[PDB]
């Protein structure tokens, strides 16, 4: 059976700042201390190294997984950081810097291209499920989809455009869901104008604009998109039904039951949001001090794990070999990250056919040709 | 003077069923041409603009399947 943790963090850090712990059994597994985190600032690289964002400071610690204690290496930014995220397959590191979207380069270490096109913070930066397209979004009621084709091989004087531009809001976006897939992945926006948008990547058009009666806050979907979890601004955790599909685009949440599709217990925000893997139990964090695990069945509390501070991220993960193992020193150390704008590229050979080795009855059948051979 | 007595019964019904002089066409843009083909081609082109935009008046007046194909084995 596979082991599924939750990492969850806090806005205060009195000892520790990032705690991992087991999900149906409640015991921690590692820990980290160091600086506090930041609000979408959270991110996993390559299954090695836990990087994370600072709260009002300007850079980006990193902590081996292996390791209580920050390492010595700080990405550091011309401004303010806002969120962060690195890219599913571990190539890419992506953050937000004010307006720009500084994306860097794990291999070499480079700062290849700083796209700028939002007109105010970003708030939030999501990778699809592919590492093909990233979608950004800030504080200026614009949801870009840009391409990671695009943005890359791009000249210096063609200065990059988004694939599309997604401007139905009229409030500060807080939270996106960018679902498995690619080019036909689904994205699941919502902004502060108590809507929750899910539009398409593909040909990028609205689908769904549920509007509900409270800001919403955070947004997450189940992994087959059967269940859109929107947070809420008083405590409550609304439930979207996306299979029972009344039949309209542009619904309302009263209309769509009450009392039977809401999660409550919540006292405050809850800027936390992520269902697991079979899609039984619901994690979200709040502002309330409180990281409690909900039965999307059922709709009851399960436990109600409580931190110091508010919670700033909150997540479940599906447990790597890094954190079952005790040692797993890490391939390759971390490179250093520039700072100003730019072949050469640091890797290890011989992955691309890792098990592709001869079978017993292959090597038998060559034994036997070559005695046969020799026979003649 | 035979022409233009023709002419000006064309003024008459454009009038009043716009719609349909424009079905049966065809053959009448050519007699404009052929006629021409001063004052007398300016009073043909006081309602050849007529005529032409007879034609430009009458031609202008997610939760679906969009499944319908439009390729046809033929």
């Amino acid at each position: 059976a596979p082991m599924e943790v939750a990492v969850c963090t806090d806005s205060a850090a009195p000892m520790w700042s990032c705690i991992v712990w087991e999900l149906h059994s409640g015991a921690n597994l590692l820990t980290y201390r160091g600086g506090q985190a930041g609000p979408r600032g959270l991110a996993l690289l390559n299954g090695e190294y836990l990087l994370a964002a600072q709260l009002g400071k300007n850079y980006i610690s990193a902590w081996e997984l292996q390791r209580k204690d920050q390492l010595q290496q700080k990405i550091m930014c011309p401004g303010p950081v806002t969120c962060l995220t690195a890219s599913p397959n571990g190539l890419y590191v992506l953050a937000g810097v004010a307006e720009s979207i500084h994306l860097w380069e794990v291999s070499t270490g480079n700062l290849l291209v700083i796209l700028s096109r939002h007109y105010q913070d970003v708030s939030c930066l999501q990778f699809t499920g592919d590492s093909s397209h990233f979608i950004s979004g800030g504080k200026d009621c614009l949801v870009l989809v840009w391409s990671l084709c695009s943005v890359l091989q791009a000249d210096p004087s063609r200065i990059p455009a988004p694939r599309h531009v997604w401007s139905h809001h009229a409030l500060p976006i807080t939270d996106l869901h960018c679902g498995f897939g690619g080019p036909l992945a689904r994205v699941a926006t919502s902004s502060l104008d108590q809507t929750v948008k899910l539009w398409e990547v593909s040909s990028g058009e609205l689908l769904l604009s549920v509007l509900f009666d409270v800001s919403i806050m955070a947004v997450t979907m189940d992994l087959a998109e059967h269940h859109m979890f929107c947070g809420g601004s008083e405590g409550s955790i609304f439930q979207v039904d996306l299979f029972t599909w009344p039949g309209q685009r542009e619904r309302s949440f009263h209309p769509e039951q009450d009392a039977g599709k809401v999660f409550k217990g919540h006292r405050n925000q809850v800027t936390c949001l992520s269902v697991s893997t079979d899609g039984s139990v619901l994690l979200s964090g709040s502002h309330d001090e409180t990281v409690r695990l909900w039965d999307v069945q059922s709709k009851q509390c399960i436990r109600t794990v409580a931190l110091k501070g508010p919670v700033t991220n909150a997540a479940i993960l599906l447990a790597p070999v890094s954190m079952l193992s005790s040692d797993f020193r890490p391939s390759l150390p971390l490179p250093h990250f520039n700072k100003h704008l730019l072949g050469g590229l640091t890797l290890r050979l011989g992955l691309h056919q890792q098990g592709s080795e001869p079978s017993y009855l292959d090597r038998t059948e060559q034994l036997q040709a070559v005695l046969c051979s020799t026979m003649e | 003077g035979i022409q233009e007595d023709s002419l000006k019964v064309l003024d008459i019904l454009l009038e009043q069923y716009p719609a349909l002089i424009t079905g049966r066409s065809s053959i009448l843009l050519k007699n404009f041409v052929e006629l021409i083909s001063q004052q007398w081609r300016l009073k043909v082109l006081v309602r050849l603009s007529k005529f032409l935009q007879a034609l430009a008046d009458g031609s202008s007046r997610g939760s679906q399947p969009n499944v319908s194909s439009q390729f046809r084995l033929r």
